[PDB]
C-alpha cells in the first residue's frame, strides 16, 4: 500500500497486461524505491547514530 | 590538608578528562559531517539523492 503497488482501498494491485501500463508503472517503481531508498537512509542514519552513542 | 588538597586535584583531573571524553565524540560527528558535505558539492546527484543525504 505505502508503496503504490496495490490499491489500498481496492484491494487491487497494477497489472502489466497491457504495453501502455507498463511506461507507467517505471515511474511508480522509481517512486516506490524512492520510498524505500529514503528509509534505508533513515535506518542507516539510525545505525550511524548509536556508533557515536555507543563509543562516547 | 595537603593530603585532602592531593585527592582534589586528583578528583579535578577525572573530570576534566571526563568532559574531553565527550568532545572527543563530536568531533568525530562534525568531521563526518564536513566530509558528508563536500559529497554533497559534486554535480551528479539527483534532488533525492541530497535530500537523503541531508536525513542523515
Amino acid at each position: 500500500a505505502a508503496l503504490g503497488l496495490r490499491n489500498p482501498t481496492v484491494l487491487t494491485f497494477i497489472s502489466l497486461s497491457t504495453a501502455g501500463k507498463a511506461n507507467s508503472v517505471i515511474g511508480l517503481c522509481d517512486d516506490a524505491l524512492r520510498v524505500i531508498s529514503k528509509q534505508r537512509a533513515d535506518l542507516g542514519a539510525y545505525y550511524n547514530r548509536m556508533e557515536h552513542a555507543a563509543k562516547g | 590538608g595537603l593530603r585532602r588538597a592531593e585527592q582534589n586535584t586528583e578528583d579535578g583531573m577525572s573530570l576534566i578528562q571526563t568532559a574531553e571524553g565527550y568532545l572527543q565524540e563530536t568531533h568525530e560527528i562534525v568531521q563526518r559531517v564536513r566530509v558528508l558535505a563536500v559529497q554533497a558539492a559534486n554535480g551528479i546527484y539527483s534532488e533525492e539523492d541530497r535530500q537523503q543525504i541531508q536525513v542523515e
